[PDB]
């Protein structure tokens, strides 16, 4: 019998909401900051309850699906990560009614997967198609969501910078989802938010040039993945040294083989060299690097291992491990490589363009100090994601909790007109839909029960003539005062919870 | 030591094996339920499975009746392929039926002797459901696409199943009378999507060699070898290792350049255009290979080289024990085709028409490993289908059939033994209750509806579980393999009686 | 004296930040800002106990 | 516990050859004071074992300049060797002491 896994399910259904019920307060731009008590004990004022899930959580398998639920919303959208929490606990309320009714969870699973496919179809008709190749249409569509979000204090000047950034990788009108795996975020320690801009190719950190060039035209991007030293067990220079001759005879011979490997670099043609950390190897010999930099090659050193793997795929500098991999395809081809030392504190190397597949786009984040720099980082990336979610889903939907009240109004109607032993499941699926804007219409104030029934007063007759407007703090049409969102941040918040729900229904 | 008495052992066998049968009946069926994986040790990591074999691997089994089931779960896993979760619930369905007999008074040797005769009688009823499909090329083509949807959906792959469904049934079709797993080369590779997956007619190596070596070889002569260049193998040509001298290094430094020169002369005197080497090929013999037209492969697969000599008719060189007497392989076309993000070697037109290479293309490691394990479980059953091109009508339709035949024999025999045959025919009907619960329906309705079918003999139609409604058989998608159930009926009736044999359990740990 | 004392609650912790925020800027009204906010806490709580959104009172 | 002294002996053995370099380091700076005064007034040889081989002054300046650089290369690895062996053994002084107790 499934009676012992029956009790496991209701415990899992109850426990998944109980962590998610704190996010009901944290829902929306008028949502609540949630002060976190740490496992060692400390206060942490926190909003954006996906980050709360990453920070403080309990060890429960229904709760461990919740941190996975928001993480998928983080990587696919990055937005709607608070709303993706509230939809899943809303669906679990629908699950409790039907399991008490005596409906198999296999039935409740497949009914939700049908209604998910069915709801986004009707939601798409609610959406309006916007351009993805018109740069100006993308500008108006993005910043209205950016003014709809919390941070717009720096998103004003940083919206069109992101618009010009994505427009380079918008080659078709289809305009695929977006790789952020060519988008590099680069901090500059000084400078200004006004001086933040988009530098093509990739932007490097501190160079280490012994006698090397500063500005090389038509550079050759090289990679080094080999050591320049002796084996190490206790000492880098394994001598039992007490003598001047034994330290002279063996260490001049260490200079000998690194003479010949350095000459093979410049003869094959190299101007920019990618060197990882000397803890990612055993040692890197700077005297050979001095002789290398005396052969007029600009060199950076001490970069991360996986960060090179970002660089190799972005600018086409395919991995060079030895002398034999000195070729024309393993080496990238920059048009101009130089370092900018001025316009702000610090100094950052500029690979201004490279022979790159697609378009390698890099932003330089500036600011007074690190906290001011970190303000723009959320400001750019949220601006990057709202463009990213609109090029994934062509049409645009006005945001503000109203299309859920729209869609639940149709899905109750269609589930009656369709048929079903599972018709209750879809009609309970639609009853879960208006929970989330109701919990949003608590954070706006202005009683949500009185609120939510008067939006589908307008969604039934005029199909929308009033909305929930956090600008007004309540009843105002999201088409009257424009509150919009991409289509993806609503759909991706919707579909991941449905896939999560059908799993835990089938989970014993 | 703890000597478990029989009154205690029956309680332990009932809590031991049935709870395991509770888990595998959840993860049966594509519509069926799942199971959260809770690691028995510290830091329990969670996965969600539709496979009962992984549950036994994660969650440790130390129930002595259920530890017998782990051995039975392994046999249908490896030798049979599909049928792992099905054999383990079915023995539990037997043991539930034995409970009321044990509750009455009844000896288990009554219960064993009844189920032995009932198994062989239903086995002939299982042979009554044997229907050929190799009588037509088209019906055997229709036979392969039937079972390919069955095994893959049973072992957690249903989203991109149909792209693998078209490719796998083609390579099994070239086997033609002989079931082969050493002719079907199985290659997983990251890159592309699951619609980018590929079927090569012949053999494949994942070698990026470019234009330094010949990649276009027409009318090939294939030397299958393991002869290195710097390893200084058997049949010595110069110096050997020695001590107690300081000036003997000059004979060792010079002898390496002669051996690498001589092995180029050895390889060319075969007459080949392709030297396949398991070991690394040094740069100086490698550049001597591409100019003459000898293909050079370094870092070859340890199992791929041995499968290469079978499909091409060649032979391994046995680590240079055969310098010339090693036979050569021959194929039609050797072509470098970029499949996905990678440059691949396609040995096309090999000497075996049975020989093929499926090329799995997963976008990540999470989808690629789970695809091959389901696909390897499919091709083992499909190779058994090459020997016997037969089906039995799935969806519990054959389960309803054989339980009637036992019931007829239980209503002709019934001395002492066929009290168990009455409990036997219920446990066969207990399996379609699971699938109706996997589909999530009235199992008591659908069985008694299906019991009414095979009572007069409506055998050509059983329950299509996607709606749970009765539907067509003899190919539907749900009409299952003959080779699977004859193994599942064999093992489940076997070990459940063995559990009835062990009443004298003694725990000394 | 709050700088002399040590905090006990995070509720006690956040207000020691607030009076010091007043005290760094000016020396007047520094002990007064503590008393005003605590009066707000009892006033809004009864309304939240009554029927009122916490969002609505702080507006 | 043998693991306590073993990380110390591997550290202290490297220090003894490193302290050898520092007196050589000072005298490598002494000879550069003396090579700067020579411009052709006195030529230099090289004392290498049982053979005393002729040098030049520019040949001498590079010679002691290299040996100055090889000392500094062995200084920096010991700073890695110092912090690693003192931190690994510090973790070992807590865990391996509990092994002998129970």
């Amino acid at each position: 019998d499934r009676d012992k896994p029956a009790q496991i399910r209701f415990s899992n259904i109850s426990a998944a909401k109980a962590v998610a019920d704190a996010i009901r307060t944290s829902l929306g731009p008028k949502g609540m900051d949630k002060m976190i008590q740490d496992g060692k004990g400390d206060v942490t004022i926190t909003n954006d309850g996906a980050t709360i899930l990453k920070q403080m959580q309990v060890l429960h398998p229904a709760a461990r699906m919740l941190v996975e639920l928001s993480k998928a919303q983080d990587i696919e959208a990055g937005d709607g990560t608070t709303s993706v929490v509230i939809i899943a606990g809303s669906l679990l309320d629908s699950c409790t009614k039907l399991l008490q009714k005596g409906i198999h969870p296999t039935i409740i699973s497949e009914s939700f997967q049908k209604a998910l496919e069915k709801g986004i179809e009707i939601l798409t008709d609610m959406s309006r198609p916007v351009e993805l190749s018109d740069r100006e249409t993308l500008l108006n569509s993005a910043t209205t969501s950016l003014n709809s979000k919390v941070v717009s204090q720096y998103s004003s000047l940083l919206s069109p910078m992101s618009v010009n950034a994505v427009m380079k990788v918008i080659d078709p009108a289809t305009a695929t989802s977006v790789d952020l795996r060519d988008i590099k975020i680069v901090k500059k320690l000084g400078g200004t938010i006004d001086d933040c801009e988009l530098v093509e190719g990739l932007v490097l950190t501190q160079k280490v040039s012994n006698s090397g060039i500063t500005r090389v035209e038509k550079a050759k991007i090289g990679l080094i993945q080999f050591c320049l030293s002796a084996p190490k067990t206790d000492m880098d220079n394994q001598i039992v040294v007490s003598d001047y001759a034994q330290m002279d005879r063996v260490l001049r011979e260490e200079r000998a083989y690194i003479l010949n490997l350095v000459k093979q670099i410049k003869k094959t043609g190299c101007n920019v060299l990618l060197i990882q950390k000397s803890i990612l190897r055993d040692a890197l010999s700077d005297l050979a690097l001095h002789f290398l930099n005396k052969m007029k090659i600009m060199v950076i050193k001490d970069i991360e291992r996986e960060d090179i793997e970002f660089i190799c795929k972005t600018i086409g500098t395919k991995p060079v491990a030895h002398i034999d991999q000195f070729t024309a395809d393993m080496l990238g081809s920059a048009e101009l490589a130089e370092e900018v030392n001025l316009n702000g504190s610090g100094k950052l190397l500029k690979i201004t363009g490279c022979a790159s597949p697609g378009k390698t786009v890099t932003i330089v984040v500036r600011g007074s100090n690190k906290l001011v720099i970190e303000e723009a980082e959320r400001s750019i990336h949220d601006a990057l994601c709202v463009i990213r979610c609109l090029v994934k889903k062509r049409a645009l939907i006005a945001g503000g909790g109203a299309p859920e009240i729209e869609l639940a109004l149709r899905l109750t109607e269609y589930s009656r007109t369709l048929s079903g032993m599972e018709s209750y499941c879809v009609r309970a699926f639609a009853d879960a839909m208006e929970v989330i804007p109701s919990t949003l219409a608590e954070n706006a104030g202005l009683n949500p029960i009185s609120t939510v029934t008067e939006l589908r007063n307008r969604h039934a007759q005029g199909e929308k003539t009033a909305g929930i407007n956090v600008r007004k703090g309540g009843i105002s049409n999201i088409l009257e005062e424009l509150v919009v969102q991409p289509l993806l941040v609503s759909v991706s918040a919707l579909t991941l919870a449905t896939e999560t729900v059908r799993s835990i229904l089938k989970i014993d | 030591a703890d000597e478990e008495r029989a009154e205690t052992a029956r309680l332990t066998s009932f809590i031991g094996a049935i709870a395991i049968g509770d888990l595998v009946k959840s993860t049966l069926g594509p519509k069926g339920m799942d199971k959260i994986l809770l690691s028995s040790g510290r830091d329990a990591s969670l996965m969600v499975t539709n496979d009962g074999a992984t549950i036994l691997k994660n969650i440790g089994v130390d129930n002595p009746a259920a530890k017998v089931l782990v051995d039975m779960s392994r046999v249908q896993d490896d030798e049979v392929g599909d049928g792992t979760t099905s054999v383990t619930v079915l023995a539990a369905e037997l043991l539930r039926e034995a409970e009321s007999l044990i509750a009455k008074k009844i000896h288990p040797q009554t219960i064993i002797a009844g189920w032995r005769e009932a198994t062989k009688a239903a086995r002939e009823a299982l042979l009554s459901s044997a229907v050929d499909h190799g009588s037509d090329e088209v019906k055997f083509r229709q036979d392969l696409m039937n079972i390919a949807g069955t095994t893959l959906s049973s072992k957690l792959l249903t989203h991109h199943k149909d792209h693998f469904t078209k490719l796998a049934v083609e390579a099994v079709l070239r086997l033609k009378g002989s079931g082969n797993l050493e002719a079907i080369h199985i290659i997983k590779k990251l890159g592309g999507s699951l619609a980018d997956s590929y079927l090569d007619e012949g053999f494949l190596l994942d070698k990026k060699i470019g234009v330094n070596q010949p990649k276009r070889i027409e009318n090939a002569k294939i030397l299958i070898a393991n002869t290195g260049m710097d390893t200084d193998k058997i049949k010595i040509f110069g110096s050997r290792v020695r001590v107690d001298s300081t000036a003997k290094v000059a004979e060792i430094e010079h002898a390496e350049k002669e051996k690498m020169k001589e092995k180029v002369e050895r390889i060319l005197k075969h007459g080949i255009n392709c030297f396949i080497n398991r070991q690394l090929i040094y740069n100086y013999p490698e550049q001597l290979f591409g100019a003459a037209g000898v293909m050079a492969i370094e870092h070859a697969d340890f199992a791929g080289v041995e499968r290469l000599a079978l499909v091409t008719g060649g032979e391994i060189a046995s680590t240079f024990d055969h310098p010339e007497l090693v036979k050569l392989g021959s194929c039609k076309l050797i072509e470098e085709v970029m499949i996905g993000e990678d440059k691949l070697i396609h040995f096309s037109g090999v000497a075996l028409g049975e020989a093929c290479t499926i090329v799995l293309r997963g976008a990540t490691q999470q989808i690629l490993d789970e695809a091959e394990r389901s696909l390897h479980d499919a091709l083992c059953v499909l190779a058994q289908t090459v020997k016997d091109s037969r089906t039995v009508y799935g969806g519990g339709c054959s389960e309803m059939l054989m339980a009637h035949a036992v019931t007829q024999l239980a209503n002709r025999t019934p001395g002492k033994e066929a009290v168990a045959m009455e409990s036997y025919a219920k446990a066969l009907r207990m399996l379609p209750t699971i699938i109706a619960d996997n589909a999530g329906y009235d199992s008591a309705d659908l069985v008694a509806q299906l019991r009414a079918a095979h009572s007069e003999g409506n055998t050509t139609a059983g329950l299509d579980m996607r709606e749970g409604t009765i539907g067509d058989m003899a190919i539907l998608g749900i009409t299952e393999s003959f080779q699977v159930k004859r193994q599942v009926l064999l093992s489940a009736a076997e070990a459940a009686e063995v559990i009835l044999r062990v009443d004298n359990i003694i725990k000394a740990a | 004296i709050l700088k002399l004392l040590e905090v006990e609650h995070p509720a006690a912790k956040v207000l020691c930040e607030l009076a010091d925020l007043q005290d760094k800027e000016v020396g007047d009204g520094t002990t007064s800002v503590v008393i005003i906010a605590a009066e707000l806490l009892k006033n809004a709580d009864e309304l939240v106990k009554q029927k009122i959104h916490p969002t609505s009172v702080i507006s | 516990v043998e693991k306590y002294q073993q990380l110390q002996k591997d550290l202290s053995k490297s220090m003894s050859g490193r302290q050898k370099l520092e007196a050589q380091l000072t005298e490598n700076n002494i000879v550069k004071e003396e090579l700067a005064l020579l411009d052709g007034s006195n030529v230099v040889f090289k004392l290498l074992g049982p053979v005393l081989v002729k040098q030049e002054l520019g040949e001498a300046r590079a010679t002691v300049g290299k040996r100055l650089d090889y000392i500094t290369a062995e200084i920096k690895r010991y700073e890695s060797q110092l912090r690693d062996l003192e931190r690994q053994s510090e973790q070992q002084r807590e865990t391996l002491a509990q092994l002998q107790q129970e």
